[PDB]
RNA sequence: AGCAGUACAUGCUAAGACUUCACCAGUCAAAGCGAACUAUCCAAUAACUUGACCAACGGAACAAGUUACCCUAGG
RNA sequence: CCGAGCCUGGUGAUAGCUGGUUGUCCAAGAUAGAAUCUUAGUUCAACUUUAAAUUUGCCCACAGAACCCUCUAAAUCCCCUU
């Protein structure tokens, strides 16, 4: 009786856009960029690249007052932590190519 | 150690990548043999007699 | 006996039932005789194009094979090698 | 015999024909609502016709 | 024949239905605003309340209900 | 299995035997502003800097410009402390703000914004837009001599060059008109360069103008060293760069090495690279001013292939990377029938021998 | 991760007093 | 065509933009920043500056804000700068600051409100 | 499986396979999803537009299919008008 | 847990993926259009659709006791 | 040996589970899982044979994978070089 959550795709791991990069039931890690979440909080790759795996400062948004209310009775000074990933876009959106010569 | 992690890093790759290709190599060539004539005609010498 | 798992419902049974075939026999169906395959035909005389041209010329020239038995109605020309014809 | 919802068709004003079940309070009245129509392209009036099941 | 009846159907309905439309948001506005009334109309009874600690079932409170349709009645 | 920290951890500077002494946040805002602090500050885990910033020589950026004015600060701070104290005691100038009618010249403010931060917002621009990258190759310069430059459109209008702001080819069919302030007895270089017009080679530039040992600001007695040429950006090749580069001869300058025939139209003869033309003449000269502008191909710029150039116009197109799909398998196990529709070449109906 | 050097960056409850509902 | 940082859905403010319209208010100046997605700073109007400083009553009043929306609307139009985002919190955008410095960027030509990336 | 009839000694097809699977002749075989017609007021729109896809078999499915059936189902057809007809044949594949 | 709240574009379509795993089933989803712009068969139905606490829950369409008179089976 | 005679035929009846299954040589070759009126059996899985096509497979550097209090160690996933 056990099912599979967890990390699809590793740091440096090469994924194409629509590529589930996680699963979870709760958030333990969030979306980074170019990273996008479904419905159940998974993570999927919204373009082509690497998968990276870093720590950033966490803000919630202004209107979760369940996360607000954690950050207005953190002490002065602190500052929460996330681990984030990321995909960072391997190829370029597109080129300019000679068509025509009128 | 004779040579740090990052001394060693690609010493061997060329030696490391022709030995595949003799892999691949041997790996593709893979055909039927060559069937002879003589091979065939030769079964007729199982009749062969002194005149 | 084939297409029995031991007790599950076999996988060919728990499909449901879609009319995939359903009036497959009564379905009219026509060789196709391309272009391509008429001028090639034409090409080593197999095919004369100073008489008129039939199913029994094109039958005759081994050009086609018509099949009644199977539901076969004629030949359908399809368009493919128009550019050279 | 009783559920909490109930399970009713919504038929189109339009007259299309196109309906969808939909799920509403058992203790209410005929459900009228402005689901979209696929064959109109464009939201039109459902309104409640037939009871199909209870939840 | 056939299609033409259904295409007809459609577009007659269909001209009805901006009316139709506004006609049902008025409705549902109405009864929007009587809903906000029910809990003012709960509220009016407190306010006869005369500093009654109890939350139980209260003689004058549904008696005011009654007396307020009495004043609806003319 | 545990490895001690690689540096300080976030949040342990916190006491938490005293929790409840400690001054909370108490609002989103604060919180916040510690917070973007804390990110810009760099840090020995993997962050998002790292892997998205740009990477760029830690050195600082050479600067080649003209040295900065010199200011009396204690002068200066006193005359602004008692010109805002003199502001503040009318009474109107109260009643204004306070009924929140009160506004700020918008031409005044740019008269004063040229001559006080304009010099060091143009350099941020300029450094946004990539010509210290392209033109100095990362090299650096606060221009301190505000350059207008203006095209005239028509016979009454005047389209304005604006660092970055979109000019049309069409206005720019003719010379524009050069205005600097410039002391009596300098001598001083224009060049007009499109960054991104070069059809051949990615990091060449086209010289549009050059005009050379311009007595002061009367630009029109300068050497014409190359005759001006309109903006051809091609169509389909997306928005341009047109910089006009200023620069303070330190002596008259012998440019006959850079010269150009007149007119000329030949686009070989034209290709110019600003950082090899600047570090040949870096000893006598100096960058003082920079206008730039934005341009597109426009209708104009088909006569100018025509007509002026001799050539037909080039056009391109923005093309996208054909789209990925994984190596077909015989077995498509749980796909749409669609699926072969990925993998499909031709939409018409094939027939094989048949 | 527990392994790496940066466990427990994210860590907050330690930071916020604990509250009985 | 260009692409934006799409992600962040979890965070606070969004990265999905090209640039983006940003309003500091300390204690004493108002600032108003244009800056691209990648960090860089476009450009900038800010009360401390001396051609603003000098025209103005009070450098933290509702009229120092629209007085910022003014002269960065028209520095916006010289670098070309037509679109942004704006991402203020809910009481930013409730405040009378933010609603008349919004104003001004927009009867100076900024839009406020950026294109859709064209992804095909 | 009746492999040898009683009255011809020839192989039998399981008429239950004819109708519910459609065989292509390039070897792939599709058929529906299981209960896409069931309980549709307690699916997602995602869950029921994948429920009304046509979906191939498996390769040993396939393989199963294929000897539950006699040559005469596995035949080329020239159907006028058929749906299916362009995916009888691949195309690209390089296996 | 075998539900409820409350919305009615839980619209259409479509790259790329996940999955208790084998199958069946199940899950996420860019772009685009249009909006908003904040189990199987069986049985009933014109259609769209609905229905077995099939709880032994991969479910035979439908069936209990007893044998110390016992019969057969191997271990 | 009649808790229902015997004989022939249906009949080489069915099930269940044992037992048996006949020359040589060479090559490859031992897995331990899921559903089922199913656990003395079966079919999809695990391993396994032959042929074929093609290109990486195994071992494994750093970096990387959560908070919630981790018994927290022994380890795992990923992984260039070799
Ligand atoms: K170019
Ligand atoms: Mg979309
Ligand atoms: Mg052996
Ligand atoms: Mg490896």
């Amino acid at each position: 009786s056990g099912r599979r959550q967890g990390i699809k795709k590793m740091e440096g791991h090469y994924v194409h856009a629509g590529n589930i990069i996680a699963t979870q039931r709760h958030f333990r890690w969030h979306p980074g960029a170019h990273v996008g979440v479904g419905k159940n909080k998974c993570l999927y790759a919204l373009e082509e690249g690497i998968v990276r795996y870093t720590k950033e400062v966490y803000v919630p948004h202004p209107r979760n007052t369940e996360a607000v209310d954690l950050i207005t009775r953190l002490p002065k000074g602190a500052v929460l932590y996330k681990t984030f990933v990321h995909v960072v876009p391997a190829k370029p959106e597109g080129t300019f190519k000679l068509v025509a010569m009128l | 150690p004779y040579m740090t992690r990052e001394q060693e890093r690609g010493h061997a790759a060329v030696r490391r990548r022709e030995a595949f290709e003799a892999i691949k190599a041997a790996a593709t060539s893979k055909f039927p043999p060559h069937r002879f004539i003589a091979d065939q005609l030769d079964h007729l010498n199982v009749t062969k007699k002194w005149s | 006996r084939l297409g029995f798992e031991g007790g599950q419902t076999p996988f060919y049974i728990r499909i449901p039932k879609y009319g995939f075939n359903e009036g497959h026999s009564f379905r009219r169906q026509y060789k196709p005789l391309s272009l391509n395959r008429l001028q090639y035909l034409i090409d080593l005389g197999r095919v004369d194009p100073s008489q008129p041209i039939d199913l029994t010329q094109l039958v005759n020239g081994r050009g086609v094979t018509i099949q009644p038995l199977k539901r076969d109605y004629g030949v359908q020309l399809v368009e493919e090698g128009a550019d050279t014809f | 015999s009783k559920s909490k919802n109930i399970l009713v068709r919504m038929v189109s004003e339009a007259g299309t024909g196109f309906c969808f079940n939909t799920k509403r309070n058992r203790l209410r009245e005929k459900l009228t609502l402005l689901h979209y129509d696929p064959v109109v392209k464009q939201r039109v009036l459902f309104v409640e016709k037939k009871k199909i099941r209870s939840l | 024949q056939k299609r033409r009846e259904r295409e007809q159907h459609i577009a007659e309905c269909m001209a009805k239905m901006p009316q139709m439309i506004v006609n049902w948001q008025q409705q549902q506005r109405e009864n929007w605003e009587k809903a906000q009334a029910d809990k003012e109309r709960r509220a009016r009874l407190q306010a006869e309340a005369q500093e009654l600690l109890g939350y139980q079932v209260d003689p004058r409170s549904a008696r005011f209900q009654e007396l307020l349709q009495d004043l609806e009645k003319k | 299995r545990r490895t001690p920290p690689l540096g300080p951890m976030p949040n342990s500077d916190i006491d938490l035997s005293n929790l409840e002494r400690l001054e909370k946040y108490r609002s989103f805002d604060r919180y916040r502003r510690r917070a973007e602090q804390e990110a810009q500050a760099p840090h020995w885990w993997r962050t998002y800097r790292e892997y998205f910033g740009e990477k760029t020589d830690p050195k600082e950026k050479i600067d080649i410009g003209l040295p900065p004015p010199k200011v009396s600060r204690t002068q200066q701070l006193l005359e602004r402390k008692q010109a805002i104290q003199e502001l503040r005691a009318n009474v109107e100038e109260e009643r204004a703000a306070r009924l929140r009618t009160a506004s700020v010249p918008l031409d005044a403010v740019r008269a004063e914004w040229e001559r006080t931060c304009g010099p060091y917002h143009k350099q941020r621009l300029a450094e946004y837009y990539g010509l210290y990258r392209d033109l100095f190759h990362g090299a650096t310069f606060v221009p301190r001599v505000p350059l207008h430059v203006a095209y005239a459109v028509g016979e009454d209008d005047l389209m304005p060059v604006y660092c970055g702001n979109e000019v049309t080819p069409t206005e720019a069919a003719q010379a524009p008109e050069v205005t600097y302030e410039a002391e009596e007895g300098s001598l001083w270089t224009l060049l007009l360069t499109s960054l991104d017009g070069h059809l051949l080679e990615p990091d060449a530039e086209y010289l549009h103008w050059l005009l050379t040992n311009i007595p002061g600001n009367r630009v029109a007695e300068g050497q014409v060293t190359c005759p001006y040429l309109p903006p051809f950006p091609a169509r389909g090749s997306g928005i341009h760069r047109l910089a006009f580069l200023l620069f303070k001869q330190d002596q008259p300058i012998d440019f006959s090495e850079d010269a150009r025939p007149s007119p000329c139209y030949q686009l070989a003869q034209r290709t110019f690279r600003t950082f090899d033309f600047y570090k040949k003449h870096q000893e006598t000269m100096t960058p003082a001013g920079l206008s730039f502008f934005q341009c597109r191909w426009d209708d104009s710029v088909t006569y100018i292939f025509h007509q002026l150039l001799d050539m037909r116009e080039p056009v391109f197109e923005f093309v996208r990377p054909p789209p990925y799909h994984p190596k077909q398998k015989r077995f498509p196990h749980r796909q749409p029938l669609r699926y072969l529709d990925r993998y499909r070449d031709s939409h018409e109906p094939t027939y094989g021998i048949y | 991760y527990k392994t790496k050097p940066t466990h427990g960056i994210g860590k907050y409850k330690h930071l916020i007093k604990a509250e009985e509902p | 065509v260009a692409r934006k940082e799409r992600g962040w859905r979890t965070v606070f403010p969004s990265r999905e933009f090209w640039h983006r319209l940003r309003v500091i208010r300390t204690q004493h100046h108002v600032e108003a920043l244009v800056e691209h997605q990648n960090g860089k700073v476009v450009v900038s109007a800010s009360t401390r500056e001396w051609a603003i400083k000098k025209h103005l009553y009070s450098t933290r009043n509702v009229v120092a804000c629209e007085s910022i929306g003014r002269v960065l609307a028209q520095r916006c139009l010289e670098a070309g700068i037509n679109f942004m985002v704006y991402q203020p919190t809910p009481w930013e955008a409730a405040s009378d600051s933010m609603k008349r410095l919004q104003s001004a960027m927009t009867e100076g030509g900024v839009v406020l409100r950026e294109p859709q990336r064209i992804y095909e | 499986l009746t492999y040898f009839s009683a009255r011809k000694g020839k192989r039998k097809t399981v008429k239950a396979v004819i109708d519910r699977f459609l065989r292509l002749h390039c070897g792939l075989w599709v058929r529906r999803k299981a209960g896409y017609k069931k309980k549709l007021w307690k699916k997602t729109p995602a869950r029921k537009k994948r429920l009304r896809e046509f979906v191939f078999c498996n390769k040993t499915q396939s393989k199963l299919l294929d000897k539950m059936t006699t040559s005469f189902w596995k035949r080329r057809n020239w159907y006028v008008d058929d749906p299916y007809q362009k995916y009888h044949d691949r195309t690209n594949l390089k296996v």
